[PDB]
């Protein structure tokens, strides 16, 4: 029966080297996205210093977008924003608004279908296949724009460092229905900005909020990618420690089983010999 | 007959009756362990004879926690509800805080999730672990021990991070009135007449930690 | 009119009532920015700060004294205490000047903003420098653009954008210093 | 027929036959003797018949503690009232030489068999650590001119253990409910003395070390202890079906433990997180604070009725209490006390403070 | 999946508490139902020998056989653990002699050696007490000849000698799924089949806990009911394709939506092979 | 373990060897494809700790 | 190569072979640590993959051909 | 090694010096004593060793102490048989070792 | 008391108890014989004691 | 897995200190000067403690 614990040591040791390889993979790929996230952080400040930050608005129809990962080696990432989806979708509902939950990533449809399926319409997958590109963001934004909600909420994890992943709600409002309505403070705080558009303000704000949605969704599915590499890094160095301690315990049990088998089969020989002569 | 060897050796450590002199005898058998296995032959033989255990873990000794008492596996159920009761007031709370620290240290083998109230447990347990450990060949009497565990199971020591408790224990031993030590020794327990003094003296302490 | 008192600091207390208390409040993009709109000042002479942006890169964030934006009513220059502006730009060249040095960047179409604090936020998709563009295949690109003329309004819009973009590239490649 | 014991994991997963044999398999520090003292404190008072406690090679101090318990609890009455007593101790504890530990089980069995045959009443034979009888015979058998068998034991182990253990059974004239601790030698269930002892016990309750390492007391392994009364012809279909449900969930958790150790609970699907959450709740819920363990813990012991076991365990199997956390099921009596502890557990998470003033600790009172 | 023909030694091996005896008793119980339907010549007369079992267990089985009516056809050779080791060494042999009368005279016989791993212990006691030198683990080397002299007596004779048969059912108790034990490794090579029962399948709901990857019968589909051969010929394949698709999906990694069906199809089959305590179908 | 994978006969493809596997005895085109099949099966065996 | 050692060492090695075998076993010792990473061939590090392909150069270099003494 | 202890004891007690000793590979002294105690017909102990392992190793290691005359410091190379510190030869060795010095590659 | 052997690492980190026992976990080619010879030379040069 | 220039200033001073301590634990040995040329240096203990 001593052949089980040796092949189990063989299995756990190569699992340990697998995760010792994939911690290298994830911590490497966290850095090649780090030359792009702070660059993709460039267009997220002008819109919020222009439009403000107004999440808790009584929208009539709203598309909340919870962008998740592709491969399910996340480690406190996908289910985190899955619970954050209902936690930021429940404080916003007070009068029964239309809600269109959209999940980006293959690990979104596997988890968000359980809690909110009746308000679940779009599941965008294979988005981190090659890399993240802006025209992909424009296309998914247009596929949200086919419907005409009154607001948007974008649930994504802000990659600040390799330890802290605070999820964020990026807010995108409807241009004439709610965006210009929320700026009404003693007139309009937007009218001090002089328009330099072709047509009126009412259809340049449409272009502005479509660009805002596309930019912030691009930033969301880049920051979730970089925090996914960071969280797979933080999860593959716990599997390495786990397959280190499991290998240590199984090596101790292999040594104890080795000593027990050699002592028992030696006792067998001595009991066979002294009961003969 | 190795079990009979250790049995007839250890079974003579008794607390005799009041008609047979009232004497006693306390054993302390020390069993060498190889790679910390409790499931040996000699270890599991002597555990089924002895009235308790004091498990000394190798990993806790390597990290500078000396003595390395594994408080999870170390049980002695004849001495609890037979001990010095002034210790036993705060010692049950100490057991709960050490058990909570064991549980949350197992739940956080690496620091990634912060709940800001479990961090109070992870602060208190690393405080109490630093309070309980001591230097070699240094006996501490029970009256200078009840005060040092009283001033740590409660507050009065959270002002240091974790570090200078090695100065703070001898600091609170020095800066209390040594009259209260005679009271806590002779009385046996922390009376409210001494509990209010113990709360009173513990706030005027010149603690070297800030 | 504005009957919804929203906000990031108000969202903390309305988040504390329905969600369970064990979780930290999620963050907002207002916490990741410090250069605001109505924060008065931020001019300090002739050098006004310029936030030149791009989705995939950041090409300039240092301070300039003149920026010329190819707006749809024409190219117009931005000074220190400029007017608050929401400007949709034509496909053309933006002109980055810090003083005696002048660098010119061809932009592909995208908005540009000035806020009341004198800071600018130039927000364009593809900001191609004039050293990496060619003057050879632009005439062939216009010859492709001046050929395919079907009846679809979608193709008419994309083809007219092609004509205007390629003609702006020709005008911004032939008259170079 | 059923024997109601008042322990949760015992009455649910391996219920004891009133006319059968009861085994406790322990590995030096898992608490088979504390479990048998709680089994005494539950059964031997309500079960009005005579009881025989034969200590075979356990600690002498525990024999003296049992004597000082059974004197002041009215089980043994001394002086002029020797007739009212309900227990007879036969004590061959571990200081006696291995001749004397090799027959003191037979002495306690003869005292039980006189109450079975001639008196004709139902006897509770509480044999303490019957493996020490095999140990004393093995120590003798090294010198008796015999050959050593497997691991170190007697050649005549099986027929000796049979010749003891087939006496302790319930005849047409009397009944002997036998509760025996069986010390496993070195956490080694393939050892021939526990391997022979498994075949003789009607309702084996195996105590493990790993479950004791998680603090779950009593540390009964719920997936290896079984009975012959765990069958839908004697206990009704609801109890058997809830028992098979809780064993199914625990077996699925013990399957998932490898992937939980390597990867964690993050990698698992949501139905498997449901199974793991239910399994942790029913794994802590088998724990209870004992009435004999209150001498070293301060927690008051709780007797759990069989209907409350079936109510609580059926509820946590179907999902009536999924909202409660894990710690609400730790060291609790039954499902009323679970929600009572969930009330206490919630309450202290905020009210933790405010003791600075209005104390007696001013100087002048 | 492991069909049993008349003249086959089929081994019922498990852990301590699996469905070992109960899957044997169902073979005896059902021979009340068949023999009340088949003619006189093809009647099966069961013999259940008990080696080293508890004497209360044997009084339960004769309570059970007289409760269902199986005692009309069953001999019950009890070698309890009160009996000395020279009795439990002998009782599988003498049970076979009481069963070989039915193989002598043209009828069909059935014998179930309960726990032959306790016959080897009762042979280990005498051989270590007659001063024979121990070999493996304490057993003398001829403990294979202990069982091979016995299990090879179960045979289906030829048509000139009466045409009888005798189906064996040796029962073997392992420790922890230790099929590498010395006593078990003898009997697995002797018997034509193997019905290996596992305890971690027994608590997962599979009752009988037939570890269907490890249960084979060398007599095979030549000796089964003809209606079940054409039908269940894909059954052992459909359970075979259940295990490796359940050996991959356990991590929570990925589904293929068609191998999700072949894992679902095996799940309608895994719950299909469960049966009750004393139920003959 | 090959028999449990259903390959009948359950011949272990790696550890089955022969002295008739020398290319100067049986010709090289047999030994090349045999060592190729052995190499491909050994790569699959080294990979099935990661495919698993 | 990771287990098979000569306790004499390179002191009685053929010179000229000693000039090259010390670098050979050094790259092979780096190879056996960067071994079991060839299955993640899509993920490079551009230097661990260089020593990985050089270990694949040298490990397939030292093959023999069945009574071919060189 | 007892001859080595004798020449070291003459350099310690008579010459009054501070003597070093080098027991080369104490596991082979364990193996030689195991061979002479399996040779004479004594019943072998745990994993394969002599029954007199502890006392006939302590007969060697306990002449290696300080004395009021001089001292003997011995530097014994220790080899672990299966690289297992639960093995009884390093378990009975390491209860005498005072300072270990790991040499690395 | 301590034995000053002269090496910095075995006098600083893991000191040599004068009169005690020392364990070397050596190997091949790691310079164990050079370590032995230097220990002998240093102790015979300084402490006035021989070696065996 | 992160990079050489990644760590903070509180640690990389200790990285330099350990990388100059670990080479400082070496010593020229007098018995190896017959084929290394450099003569050995016997080090006292108090000098080792102070200079470390
Ligand atoms: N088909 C079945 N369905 C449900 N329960 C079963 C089935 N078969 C057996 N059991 C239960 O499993 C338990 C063990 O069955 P069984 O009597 O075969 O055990 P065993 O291995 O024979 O034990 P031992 O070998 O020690 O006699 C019994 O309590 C029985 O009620
Ligand atoms: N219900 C319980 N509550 C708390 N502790 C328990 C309980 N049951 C057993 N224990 C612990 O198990 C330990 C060993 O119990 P005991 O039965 O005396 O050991 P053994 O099983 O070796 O006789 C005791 O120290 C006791 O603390
Ligand atoms: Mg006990
Ligand atoms: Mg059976």
């Amino acid at each position: 029966s001593n052949q089980a614990v040796k092949q189990r040591i063989r299995a756990i040791k190569n699992i340990g080297k697998i995760t010792k390889a994939m911690k290298m993979v994830a911590a490497s790929k966290m850095k090649n996205a780090q030359i792009a996230v702070e660059q993709s952080r460039g267009l997220v400040d002008p819109f919020v210093r222009l439009f403000g930050d107004f999440p808790a608005v009584n929208s009539n129809k709203s598309v909340v977008v919870a962008v998740t990962s592709d491969k399910g080696l996340c480690g406190g990432l996908n289910s985190n924003i899955t619970k954050y989806t209902r936690a930021t979708l429940a404080t916003t509902e007070s009068e029964g608004k239309d809600v269109v939950v959209v999940s980006i990533g293959d690990k979104g449809r596997s988890q968000l279908t359980r809690i909110e399926s009746q308000r679940y319409q779009l599941a965008i997958a294979d988005t981190y296949k090659v890399r993240v590109t802006f025209g992909q963001a424009s296309l998914i934004v247009e596929e949200l724009i086919k419907h005409n909600p009154q607001s948007y909420q974008i649930l994504f994890n802000k990659f600040r460092s390799a330890i802290s992943f605070k999820p964020t709600v990026a807010t995108i409002l409807s241009p004439d229905l709610l965006e210009k309505q929320l700026e009404d403070v003693t007139g309009n705080s937007l009218d001090a900005y002089d328009i330099e558009a072709s047509h009126e303000r009412s259809d340049v704000l449409r272009d502005l909020t479509e660009f805002h949605l596309g930019v912030t969704l691009y930033n969301a599915m880049l920051e979730n990618n970089c925090s996914e590499h960071a969280s797979r890094m933080s999860a593959m160095e716990n599997s390495t420690k786990s397959a280190g301690e499991m290998l240590g315990k199984l090596t101790l049990d292999y040594n104890r089983k080795r000593q027990a088998t050699i002592t028992t089969e030696l006792i067998e020989i001595i009991a066979g010999a002294s009961a003969l002569m | 007959d190795v079990f009979y060897l250790h049995s007839r050796l250890l079974e003579r450590a008794a607390k005799l009756s009041k008609e047979l002199g009232g004497g006693s005898l306390t054993a302390f058998p020390v069993i060498e362990t190889q790679a910390g296995d409790v499931s040996a032959y000699i270890a599991t033989n002597v555990i089924s004879i002895t009235d308790g255990q004091i498990f000394l873990e190798t990993e806790l000794f390597y990290k500078g926690i000396r003595p390395a008492l594994n408080v999870g596996l170390s049980v002695s159920r004849v001495g609890s509800a037979a001990q010095f009761p002034g210790m036993k007031q705060v010692a049950g709370t100490l057991k709960l805080e050490l058990a909570q620290y064991r549980e949350v240290a197992a739940f956080a083998q690496f620091g990634s999730d912060l709940d800001a109230a479990t961090q109070y447990v992870l602060e208190r347990g690393a405080r109490l672990t630093e309070m309980l450990k001591q230097k070699q060949f240094a006996p501490i009497p029970i009256e200078r021990q009840t005060v040092a565990v009283y001033a740590a199971t409660k507050g009065f020591l959270d002002k240091v991070r974790v570090q200078d408790i090695v100065a703070a224990e001898e600091a609170v031993i020095s800066q209390v009135n040594p009259a209260v030590f005679k009271i806590l020794k002779a009385n046996g327990k922390i009376t409210p007449a001494l509990d209010a003094h113990l709360k009173a003296e513990l706030r005027k302490v010149k603690l070297p930690g800030a | 009119e504005a009957a919804a008192p929203a906000g990031p600091k108000e969202f903390t207390e309305v988040w504390n009532k329905k969600a369970p208390s064990t979780l930290i409040v999620p963050e907002f993009p207002s916490n990741y920015t410090a250069v605001k709109a109505v924060g008065e000042g931020q001019v300090h002479g002739d050098a006004f700060p310029v936030n030149f942006y791009t989705p995939h890169s950041i090409l300039s964030q240092a301070q300039k004294d003149t920026v010329v934006l190819p707006g749809v009513d024409g190219y117009f220059g931005v000074k220190a205490s400029h007017v608050p502006t929401i400007a949709q730009l034509k496909p053309g060249v933006v002109e980055l000047h810090s003083g005696a040095e002048s660098e010119k960047f061809f932009v592909s179409g995208g908005f540009a903003f000035v806020h009341p604090n004198g800071v600018t936020d130039i927000c364009v998709l593809e900001a191609a420098t004039l050293d990496q563009v060619d003057p050879a295949a632009v005439k062939s690109a216009l010859a492709a653009a001046s050929a395919a003329q079907p009846t679809d309004e979608f193709e008419q819009a994309a083809n007219r954008a092609a004509i205007e973009l390629y003609s702006a590239l020709e005008s911004a490649v032939e008259a170079k210093a | 027929e059923i024997l109601v014991t008042g322990i949760k994991v015992v009455d649910l997963l391996a219920p004891y036959q009133r006319g059968g044999k009861i085994g406790l398999f322990g590995g030096a520090g898992v608490g088979k003797t504390v479990l048998i003292m709680e089994l005494i404190n539950n059964v031997a008072k309500a079960h009005g018949g005579f009881s025989v406690f034969a200590g075979v090679g356990e600690r002498t101090r525990e024999g003296n503690d049992l004597y000082r318990e059974m004197i002041e609890s009215g089980v043994i009455k001394l002086g002029a009232e020797r007739g009212n007593s309900k227990c007879t101790l036969v004590y061959g504890q571990m200081n006696e030489p291995p001749g004397a530990r090799a027959r003191v089980a037979l002495t306690g069995l003869t005292v039980a068999e006189y109450f079975r045959d001639i008196e004709g009443q139902d006897v509770l034979l509480f044999v303490d650590n019957i493996f020490r009888f095999t140990q004393a015979n093995s120590e003798v058998s090294a010198l008796l001119g015999r050959i050593p068998s497997a691991v170190g034991y007697q050649p005549t182990l099986a027929t000796d253990l049979g010749g003891l253990q087939e006496r302790i059974t319930t005849t047409t004239k009397g009944s002997i409910t036998s509760v025996q601790a069986v010390y496993v030698p070195a956490d080694d269930l393939t050892d021939p003395a526990p391997a022979t002892t498994f075949a003789h016990l009607d309702a084996t309750t195996v105590l493990s070390r790993s479950i004791a390492e998680l603090g779950i007391y009593p540390a009964v392994d719920p997936l290896d202890s079984t009975s012959r009364m765990l069958n839908p012809n004697v206990i009704g279909a609801e109890h058997y079906n809830v028992a098979r449900g809780v064993q199914k969930v625990l077996q699925d958790y013990k399957n998932l433990q490898d992937i939980i150790a390597i990867l964690g609970m993050d990698e698992l699907s949501e139905e498997d997180k449901l199974t793991v959450a239910r399994a942790r709740k029913i794994q802590r819920f088998l724990s209870q604070p004992f009435q004999v363990a209150e001498v070293f813990t301060g927690t008051p012991g709780k007797y759990v009725d069989l209907a409350d076991t079936i109510s609580g365990f059926q509820g946590v199997l179907t999902g009536k209490y999924d909202d409660l956390p894990e710690m609400a099921f730790y060291m609790v009596g039954d499902i009323k006390e679970v929600k009572e502890k969930a009330d206490k557990m919630a309450k202290d998470i905020a009210s933790r403070k405010e003791a600075d003033n209005k104390k007696v600790s001013e100087e002048l009172k | 999946l492991v069909p049993i023909g008349r003249g086959q030694r089929e081994l019922i091996i498990g852990d301590r508490q699996t469905g070992k005896t109960a899957v044997a008793i169902d073979a005896i119980i059902h021979q009340k139902n068949c023999n009340e339907q088949v003619p006189k010549a093809q009647r099966v007369y069961c013999v259940y020998v008990a080696v080293g079992q508890k004497r209360s267990t044997v009084a339960q089985l004769v309570k059970l056989f007289t409760q269902t009516g199986a005692m009309r056809y069953t001999i019950m050779v009890s070698a309890t653990a009160s009996d000395a080791a020279p009795l439990q060494f002998l009782a599988p042999y003498s049970g076979c002699a009481m069963a070989e009368y039915f193989r002598d005279t043209g009828k069909h016989g059935l014998i179930i050696y309960d726990d032959l791993s306790k016959q080897s212990v009762a042979y280990r006691q005498m051989s270590l007490l007659l001063r024979r030198p121990p070999g493996r683990e304490a057993f003398p080397g001829d403990v294979f000849y202990l069982h091979s002299r016995l299990l090879e007596r179960a045979a289906k004779l030829s048509k000139e000698l009466g045409g009888g048969s005798l189906t064996a059912f040796p029962v073997i108790e392992t420790q922890a799924g230790d099929v590498s034990a010395y006593i078990a490794t003898n009997v697995i090579s002797i018997t034509d089949g193997q019905i290996f029962l596992e305890t971690e399948l027994f608590y997962k709901g599979i009752r009988p806990a037939l570890n269907v990857g490890l249960s084979v019968s060398r007599v095979g589909s030549a000796a089964q009911f003809p209606g079940m051969k054409q039908v269940a010929g894909t059954l052992k394949l459909e359970l075979a394709q259940y295990r490796e698709v359940a050996a991959f999906a356990q991590f929570g990694s990925d589904l293929d939506a068609a191998t999700q069906y072949v894992l679902e199809r095996g799940a309608r089959l895994t719950e299909m092979l469960k049966q009750k305590q004393f139920a003959p179908i």
